[PDB]
């Protein structure tokens, strides 16, 4: 589960 | 009254005497979270995370009794509006620009190496498996949730890439072989600086930890510092296989629809034109 | 000294880092390199050695327990704790500081550091009805016999007659206290090895470090300590609150807490501490 291109 | 103010019974029970004005509280997806100066306070934001705060307690037990190499949120306190506290791991984030040094760059790829190898062990442990989500077919139903949700936002040339990048992502392996962080960005790994070269602090945000393919925490250490550094990694941990290569550049290329996946259900509006960015 | 003679390993561990600025604390078997955020435990011989595998999985072990404040995670990776010796063990640094008696004459600050004694003494007890627990933990038994053994053949060298004496009266009940091995015992809970971050507001229970001496045992030894340290008032507190106070578990702690001064000489006397040896034989010699 990326965040923000992560 | 703000959230500080509104919770002030709880907080002057497990921060005795400390002036709740004086403290900040960041956000997340499910938790709002009061930082103290070393412990935090999670509180659910939905009747969904409030239910689901137990388990997440259990979870975090569990991965404060792993060899890491470094530090995680230890559980300190637990209640129910239900509560958990956790102790705040200090340090801060690495700025990319500190890989310049490459006497800097070894020593860092060397502790990411170390986690990634004790997380990894810990993924062959039983009890690890029986207390941690294991989800199958965690994409098949990101690919569905992108169809439903993010295509009808995209031009046809960005659903047809979108496609194409959903595609590799069906074909690889639904491996459960390690404790993946799920989220490993810069922001969640924190390091002490200015003794020395950086040491790794501690890793936190575990809300996305599960058994999966470690490809996941590889890919997030790439997009966060770039593809010398990750090789760097991969060569040190002896994980520079073309088959590992191959799930690496399949997850990543999906970031930026998880982003804009995530904006959606947000309405985080940024979040999602970023995210969207040549998908129309 | 250790920093010096060991100052290429301390390069590798602490890279960058100058080692005239590391402290170091005495133990029995290790000598342990203090830095800002971790400490490094460095045997001082073959057999200090051999025995750090099992101290790596000894404090695994504690870092899962439930004491409402941290423990010296170990740094190592797990397959340590299958080797027949290890050079160095590496060990989170738990922060804050220890707690001057002073703060607990303000009696708000009494309570709120006994309640979380309490806390800390009860995860401390329920581990110690685990199993597993037990199984990784030693718990000597007739511990008592032959500390009052070791006390007579270490320390009574070291002591004037009327030292002897006091030690002898002392000594005495330890034979006749019951053996109890029934919760995990820190073994040496002065209130230095007890760290507070008292910056925001009232004293907060940072964590507990030196676990040296812990076993499967006495919960009273740890009781013990503390009122040793902190006296008769701030004691009764602690065991009221944790539901302690009966007239069995008083008794043993006043036989204990009579021999801890002893317990402290013994200790430095082992590990090379002259501060603490001189301190520990106060009014013994
Ligand atoms: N243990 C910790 N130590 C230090 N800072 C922390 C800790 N836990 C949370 N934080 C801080 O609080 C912020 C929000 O917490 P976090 O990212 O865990 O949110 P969440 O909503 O629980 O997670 P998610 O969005 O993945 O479901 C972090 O970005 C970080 O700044």
């Amino acid at each position: 589960k990326a965040s923000s291109x992560a | 009254m703000g959230i500080l103010q509104a919770n002030r019974v709880l907080l002057s029970r497990l921060l005795p005497g400390v002036e709740p004005e004086g403290l900040t509280v960041r956000h997340g997806q499910f938790h709002q979270v009061v930082i103290a100066s070393d412990r935090v306070v999670c509180l659910p934001r939905t009747a969904a995370a409030a239910a689901r705060l137990p388990r997440r307690a259990a979870v975090m037990r569990v991965l404060a009794g792993l060899d890491l190499g470094c530090r995680t949120p230890r559980p300190l306190c637990e209640g129910s509006l239900p509560f958990l506290v956790l102790s705040r791991v200090p340090g801060a984030p690495l700025e990319a620009d500190a890989l310049e040094d490459s006497k800097v760059a070894e020593v860092v790829a060397a502790q990411y190496v170390t986690l990634l190898s004790g997380l990894a062990s810990a993924g062959a442990d039983e009890k690890v498996r029986a207390a941690l989500p294991a989800p199958q077919g965690r994409w098949r139903q990101f690919a569905a949730d992108v169809r439903a949700e993010l295509f009808p936002l995209m031009s046809d040339g960005g659903c047809r890439q979108a496609e194409r990048e959903l595609a590799a992502l069906d074909s690889l392996p639904d491996i459960t072989e390690a404790v993946v962080h799920g989220n490993l960005g810069a922001e969640n790994v924190l390091w002490v600086r200015d003794d020395g070269l950086p040491r790794l602090s501690g890793v936190i945000d575990w809300d996305e930890v599960s058994i999966g393919d470690p490809a996941e925490d590889l890919a997030a250490i790439g997009a966060g510092y770039g593809k010398d550094f990750l090789d760097q990694v991969l060569t040190l941990g002896g994980w520079s296989d073309r088959r590992m290569a191959t799930r690496i550049a399949t997850i990543r290329a999906t970031f930026a629809l998880q982003q804009a996946l995530s904006a959606c259900r947000d309405g985080d509006e940024e979040e999602l034109a970023d995210g969207l960015t040549g998908y129309r």
